[PDB]
């Protein structure tokens, strides 16, 4: 549980990402905690209140 | 039990009448039972008299008589001659 | 922008009262024999497919035929119809005996019985918008009034009948007309019927042959219940080319039965006012 | 009527000002209200409104309900419009502790009389049900109005959410293996004809299956119990005469992936449900099957 | 449509209202019973012969409900009361009888107090304790708060009682009564919604302000309640204080007589002779406010 | 023949919610993000006096007492309707025939027409909104005249026997001045009435100096409202307290913005903050006090003068108001004009 | 996940000679099935010759095809293919393939093809043992026909000698419409048809169990008092064999004719194909109309 | 559940305080949606985190 | 003028009822104005109502 639609909406610092195994293999085999996940394009960020 | 698939115009009184007839039952006591008879003939003679759309009496104080509906002549001649032997 | 509307013109010439009577129908379910861009009035509504020999089924039969189109537009010269499509929502005139609900699924009927308006030998005899539960109702009714048209020599059937004829909905009772007129029915009735007949006719005595052989087999132990019904039913009372013969009768028969067996819905109703006369409706093919 | 008016691309209804803007234009006058947007202008989705009791209201007070609508015997309040949590009640597939749940959550004379006028009669549940849409607005009130959608997704004023619709579990049916990506969803009352009073089941179908027969031929095989009761009443129990072992009418379209399931909370209660998660509404009549 | 957001400004009331006039009555004034009939309309004797009389002395028509959807509609609520054809005395207040013994004190009725023989103000009990408001309204070895009496009614101030069966909301739905007909004894004796007001003094009156109020349709003869929202509110000062107001009435012309002759506050004096007395009104409405403009 | 003379139309005046003397009750703030917000809370932090006790007796310990307070929402809304025979004619001609542009002329005063009404009407549901709220929250006389007595001897949550002094207090004042302008029109005994009613309302906090005062004299410190009877029947009561006025009131209404900060916090942590930048460097300069208050900040810049009817109540300069000409010709009810019960 | 797809593109996955190119640009505007939505899909997957079998069953053919998706053919480019499913309701442009005329103002219907005459044409597309075989679009009258001789041949088959049975299908094999002759390829009583004759034999009991006395009669009451060509030909269809009706009841005879509906709506549907477009233009030549699509 | 601590913490504005009855009587008799009363000096107020 | 503000539709049984009541009492109470009083302030009211 984190404020995902502020990740999405507030400016990012871009890196380049370093996995050993795949991304989704990380994601899938938790190896982080807080994890969100969405395919195409979610609309909810909009929601703002 | 024939009088309820039948078609009457005005439902109304055909199923007060029907539930007068449906309400009737012998209380094992000689003396009510000929005027329970006599309740269940009324309705039932209007019922019949209804069915085949015949005038029926609407004046106040009288009522329909215990008659035959549309016997001939010969059987309800019949019909009283051993009525009165049994009398 | 303009919209894909028809044309229609009148032969006949028009007074102010004729425009102002069609004024008044700028939501009616004008139906229309076939997609064209401009027609005459003479092919609106059903006044040109009466006559004195056939009835309610031949134009249920036909009313299933045509195009439904909308009023949209009246002026001098012209009226403007509207053809709906599929699952967009539309503005139709209350016309039948009958008060609409939300929720109610429409169907179009035949009429069963100011003023609406003739021109010469002409007149606009626009189709009853009902729900659906009242027509298959009238259509039974219809039916059943059609299979007692040989006993009508008795009180008892006759009583019989004026029950069928009377009918009661929402807050409304209305008597449809009678299909025997001048003591005989009319053709399309009697081959409605006749074809209801046939059709049980048939089934009653072919079923078992089939039933029997295919009970033997049937695995849902459910026709072998079928047959065990079927032999009741025997107990209450052939040529192979002959066989092939009364099978191909037995289904056109049913085919025959068609129109009357199912009706379409057409609309889907959401509003209410006291305006009642109008709904908005989401049309449907 | 020229060549440059045909070729002509057709103009965007987006960048055309509206009906409001012109007249203001026209005139060069000014107004409070602020008519260069107007709410629900591109939406596709037909909708209609319905004014209901606050007592029938429980679970349907989130977004995502199916709206029934079922005729009283009576003239005054002719039709409730009642949801499919409260028919549940009704329905035979409901294990018993969901049932004990649900009537736990109605208790208002509004849903004691709704079941009342349901039981009453002699008809079918599906000869006095008429299905109209899904639900997705709620303004609470003691006579509460829900809006409801007819023919379209469900979402908010500006799309920025969409809706899913929501069936409790005890009444989803799956009958393949693995899905399609496309399945269409049914509503399916299907009556038992056990002893005196013949008892339905409620269930809603997602199957890739669009043809009616084949449709029709697999929900024959899947209910041949039912089939074999109406058959053995027919012979058992002349005069009685039974129409129908079930009924299948189509309400929606979705996808294979948008299938999970969910709970709804409300006073305290979870029932837990199945959801479709961008739900198009899209509603055929009631077909009659034997 | 527009967003509107109001937000209070003040630690205390920062507003007040006052009733400042009144200008006509619209409702008769009258002393027409309430017909239970049209109340409790499932109710028949049951014996057909003893219905038939009793309906026809009273003066009512045979129970004519289609009985099982139409029942089940009623009881949901339902509006069965034809208007008469003329009004001059505008809209109907109808009166509830409470059976009283024929010993109870006429001092009772002399001042404003519970018509049921015992009072139930829970402003006078401990906020939220509903075992003191219950046994302030119900315990009869427990002395009544305002005439240390158990009571002057025991059949209507007790549970379970003639008047507690017949005017309470709870038993009322155990019986089959018809809920769109206005009662006036419903207040004082819907002991449970007295419970529930049971609140300290502040949430008391707010909760005043907003929901313990009246809805009486104001076009039809006889009083029905109306649903909220569709028109106004009724303020009942009858609802807080828990308490009925004594109106002018004797048991002999001669007295009614005296009063019309007498002077202005004539009205407001409670006379009595041996056996026949006046109770005076408190407050002068029907002589001099009602009339003076 | 039959003559046709002149043809008229309802020349309808308009009513602005700030032109209204009910707006003096209110402090009017346009917010262009309020469909975005959905709470709005105002904290007071408040500790106590006390006084220094003798020997032998109990002390008063130093108590802080916070409260919140919530805003309340009220939406309103009112349709019109557009047939689509002016929708075609106001956008499609043809031929550009004399007729052709009149009803295009007339399809574009039709649009105007139901605009100007809406808007008419959505100032008039303003009025209306503000009203019915602030009845809600206004108890009566005998309710607020028993508080204002029974004041000073309470000094906690009340006893068992004080609260039965209130409710007698509650009861007689109920029945001695329930319809007051009927029982009398003794000119002294309904100055005094009204001047308990203006003593009684506690002071609203936000305090501005600069509105609602009168072209010489001093400051309005409240409005009275009432049906136009009861009005009329109390200027002829006390005209000798009641004189014209030209008053300065507020053009419009104060706009209230979100700063960039605002618009972080909203982003991340779904709460604001008003005048967040007022906070910081108040918090971090060390002063305890910030000069005023986010809504009195957000208030208006312009006044304008009108002209209203006020009434002297013990030092009190207070407004004397009728909506008559709102709710006149509507389909809707005036607030005040009420039905009351007696059983 | 992912929307359904409307215009799909298909690639031939097999080198293409121009002759291909040119019998496959004369398919524009044809109705083609696809069992698989999918923005890019390949040739293999296109028409009815992945389903063709050695059950060779006919009525296996229609129940695949059944559940197949329709779309129409929009232009073709070199070795590209454009394909769009039809919504409900609109109106299209539909190609005809099958030498079955079409009328202005009837309904069509999806079956396996038939063959015609000396069945002289198959020029189609053959790609390396593939075929683009269509389906073919058929008005009701005749669809209506097939099943129906379908389903009495399967009847038939039914307790009737091997070689009665081969002549009762040879001649219910051929069927005239229209003034052109077609016959049904393969009429093969496989499990597809045996769960029809089940229905129908269920459906015929029922019909007969709830038929009243007054439906049964009315055939004979009719005969005794009436005479025409039709009654005559019906009555000599059946078998051989005033007073008062001993029953009359109103309410059951709506209720039972209630029951028999939705038992004849079950009998229907056995022969009753689903119609996908409705007609209302033909070119004169007859090769293409204008059709509202209903699916 | 009411942040009193940022409220203690953060600046104020001071205003003359109106309550037609004492401020322990309105605060007893439930005049204000959320209370928090205190006796001493309470800590909370203290620990930022 | 008195009821003017109490109906803007159709009169009701109980509003016209209450203007029956208003007739019978005002016609009562000024129907011989000048003989009943010479009041200076009765009678400027009287004119100006």
């Amino acid at each position: 549980m984190e404020n995902w639609s502020a990740l999405e909406l507030l400016p990012k610092v871009g890196i380049p990402t370093d996995f050993l195994t795949h991304v989704k293999t990380s994601a899938g085999e938790e190896m982080f905690e807080a994890l969100r996940i969405y395919y195409g394009d979610d609309p909810e960020r909009y929601n703002i209140h | 039990r024939r009088g309820y698939t039948y078609p009457f115009g005005d439902r109304g009184k055909a199923r007060d009448h029907l539930a007068v007839l449906d309400r009737t039952e012998f209380d094992t006591d000689v003396r009510h039972d000929a005027e329970i008879v006599e309740r269940a003939l009324v309705s039932a003679v209007i019922l019949a008299k209804m069915s085949v759309r015949e005038t029926l009496v609407t004046a106040i104080g009288q009522t329909e008589p215990i008659a035959f509906v549309h016997l001939k002549d010969t059987e309800v001649q019949r019909i009283e001659e051993n009525l009165e032997g049994v009398r | 922008a303009m919209e894909a509307n028809i044309f229609c013109t009148f032969d006949h010439k028009l007074s102010i009262a004729d425009v102002g009577k069609l004024t008044k129908l700028v939501a009616a379910v004008v139906p229309i024999p076939q997609r064209l861009h401009l027609i005459k009035h003479y092919q609106l509504g059903l006044h040109q497919f009466v006559d004195h020999t056939r009835g309610y089924v031949r134009l249920r039969g036909l009313l299933r035929n045509m195009t439904l189109t909308l009023m949209r537009r009246v002026e001098g010269n012209q009226i403007l119809l509207h053809v709906p499509t599929h699952g967009l929502l539309y503005t139709v005139l209350n016309t039948g005996p009958v008060t609409w609900e939300k929720g109610d699924a429409l169907c179009v009927l035949p009429p069963l019985f100011e003023n609406l308006l003739t021109l010469g030998q002409w007149e606009l005899v626009l189709p009853w918008i009902v729900p659906m539960p009242l027509a298959l109702e009238i259509n039974q009714r219809l039916l059943i009034m059609g299979l007692f048209s040989l006993d009508r020599s008795y009180e008892e059937v006759k009583a019989a009948v004026q029950q069928l004829q009377t009918i009661t909905f929402r807050d409304a009772t209305f008597t449809i007309p009678d299909p025997v007129i001048d003591q005989h029915l009319l053709i399309d009735m009697k081959t409605a019927c006749l074809s209801m007949s046939m059709v049980a006719n048939l089934a009653s005595e072919l079923t078992m042959t089939y039933v029997r052989k295919l009970a033997l087999e049937d695995s849902s132990m459910l026709l072998v219940k079928c047959q065990e019904l079927l032999m009741r039913l025997d107990r209450e009372r052939v040529s192979p080319d002959d066989e092939i013969a009364r099978l191909s009768a037995l289904f056109v028969m049913l085919r025959q039965l068609d129109d009357l067996i199912r009706e379409q819905v057409v609309f889907t109703v959401c509003d209410v006012s006291p305006d009642n006369k109008s709904a908005t409706c989401i049309f449907k093919g | 009527m020229d060549a440059r008016a045909v070729a002509k691309r057709p103009r965007d209804p987006a960048d055309e000002d509206n009906e409001l803007v012109t007249a203001l234009k026209a005139k060069r006058e000014v107004n409070t209200i602020s008519v260069r947007y107007l709410y629900h202008a591109d939406h596709q989705a037909l909708t209609a409104r319905f004014f209901v009791p606050e007592g029938l209201v429980e679970f349907e007070a989130q977004p995502g309900a199916l709206l029934i609508r079922m005729e009283t015997g009576c003239d005054s309040p002719r039709h409730l419009y009642i949801s499919l949590y409260l028919l549940g009640i009704r329905a035979s597939n409901v294990s018993a502790s969901t049932r004990c749940l649900l009537e736990s959550v109605y208790t208002a004379s509004a849903a004691r009389a709704a079941l009342q006028w349901l039981d009453l009669g002699p008809h079918l549940l599906h000869r006095r049900l008429e299905t109209l849409g899904c639900v997705k607005t709620v303004s609470l009130g003691i006579t509460s109005l829900l809006t409801c959608v007819m023919r379209g997704y469900l979402y908010n004023t500006l799309k920025t959410e969409v809706f899913a619709l929501m069936i409790p579990k005890d009444m989803y049916l799956t009958w393949e293996e693995t899905r399609g990506r496309l399945q269409y969803v049914y509503l399916i009352i299907v009556y038992d004809y056990d002893g005196p009073e013949t008892r339905p089941g409620i269930y809603v179908l997602t199957s890739s299956i669009a043809h009616w027969q084949t449709l029709v031929d697999v929900a024959r095989g899947k209910f041949a119990r039912e089939r074999c009761s109406f058959v053995n009443r027919r012979i058992t129990r002349p005069r009685q005469i039974p129409l129908c072992t079930g009924v299948i009418q189509k309400l929606g379209w979705c996808l294979a992936d948008d299938i999970h399931t969910s709970f709804l909370v409300h006073k305290e209660l979870k029932l837990s449900v199945v959801r479709l998660d961008n739900f198009s509404v899209e509603l055929g009549d009631f077909r009659e099957f034997v | 449509t527009q967003n509107i957001n109001t937000v209070d400004m003040g630690l205390g009331y920062t507003s007040n209202t006052c009733v400042a006039y009144v200008n006509r009555v619209r409702t008769d004034m009258g002393v027409r019973v309430q017909d239970l009939f049209r109340v409790f309309p499932m109710n028949v004797y049951r014996h057909d012969e003893v219905d038939r009389w009793i309906r026809h002395a009273a003066g009512v028509e045979r129970p004519q409900l289609l009985d099982t959807e139409t029942i089940s509609m009623l009881t949901f609520g339902s509006m069965s009361e034809r208007n008469a054809a003329a009004t001059v005395h505008g809209q109907k207040a109808a009166c509830e009888l409470i059976l009283t013994p024929v010993t109870m004190d006429v001092n009772y009725f002399k001042i404003p107090n519970n018509p049921r023989g015992r009072a139930s103000c829970m402003l006078a009990v401990d906020p939220y304790d509903t075992e003191a408001a219950t046994k302030a309204i119900y315990d009869h070895r427990e002395a009544d708060a305002q005439t240390f009496a158990a009571t002057h009614n025991p059949w209507a101030s007790q549970a379970g009682c003639l008047s507690d069966v017949l005017y309470n909301t709870r038993h009322r739905e155990r019986l089959g009564y018809n809920s769109k007909f206005y009662s006036p004894c419903a207040q004082y004796f819907n002991t449970e919604e007295i419970i529930a007001a049971n609140k300290t003094l502040f949430k008391t009156i707010d909760e005043y302000l907003l929901r313990a109020k009246d809805c009486i349709r104001g076009d039809t003869d006889t009083q029905y309640v109306c649903v909220e929202g569709t028109e106004q509110l009724i303020e009942n000062p009858c609802r807080l204080t828990q308490e009925a107001l004594p109106i002018l009435s004797t048991t002999t012309l001669a007295l009614m007589e005296t009063k019309l002759k007498g002077g202005a506050g004539a009205f407001a004096t409670s006379e009595t002779h041996f056996g026949n007395y006046v109770v005076g009104e408190i407050i002068p409405l029907q002589q001099s406010m009602l009339f003076n403009s | 023949f039959e003559a046709i003379f002149g043809t008229f139309c309802n020349r309808l005046e308009w009513v602005y919610f700030l032109t209204s003397g009910l707006a003096a009750a209110a402090h009017a703030i346009k917010f262009h993000d309020l469909n975005k917000l959905t709470t709005g809370k105002m904290l007071f932090h408040v500790q106590v006096p006390r006084v220094a006790s003798g020997a032998g007796l109990p002390t008063s310990r130093q108590t802080t007492i916070m409260v919140t307070k919530y805003s309340e929402k009220s939406p309103i809304t009112i349709p019109f309707e557009l047939s689509a025979a002016c929708l075609t004619y106001l956008r499609e001609t043809f031929e550009g025939t004399i007729l052709d542009k009149i009803l295009n002329v007339e399809a574009m005063h039709t649009v105007l027409r139901a605009l100007k009404n809406t808007a008419d009407a959505m100032e008039r549901g303003l009025i209306h909104s503000f009203l019915q709220t602030l009845l809600r929250k206004a108890p009566p006389y005998f309710v607020v005249q028993t508080l204002v007595e029974n004041a000073t001897l309470a000094r906690q949550a009340l006893n068992r026997i004080q609260r039965s002094n209130i409710l007698q207090s509650f009861k007689a004042k109920m029945l001695a001045t329930l319809f007051l302008l009927n029982r009398t029109r003794d000119r002294d005994y309904v100055l005094k009435f009204l001047t308990r009613l203006a003593e009684a309302a506690t002071d609203s906090i936000l305090d501005n100096p600069t509105t609602y005062t009168t072209s010489s004299g001093a400051k309005i410190s409240g409005v009275m409202v009432s049906t136009a009877n009861v009005m009329q029947i109390i200027m002829s009561l006390l005209s000798s307290h009641i004189t014209k006025e030209t008053v300065s009131a507020p053009a419009t209404y104060g706009n209230f913005v979100l700063s960039p900060e605002n618009a972080v916090t909203a982003i991340s942590y779904h709460s604001i903050l008003a005048d967040f930048n007022s906070y910081k460097a108040h918090l971090t300069s060390g002063q305890p006090h910030l000069p005023n208050d986010s809504l009195s900040q957000a208030g208006a810049h312009s006044l304008t003068p009108l002209s209203m009817d006020v009434i002297r109540l013990g030092e009190k300069t207070v407004i004397m108001e009728n909506l008559r000409r709102v709710y006149k010709n509507t389909d809707t009810k005036d607030p005040l004009e009420r039905n009351v019960d007696l059983t």
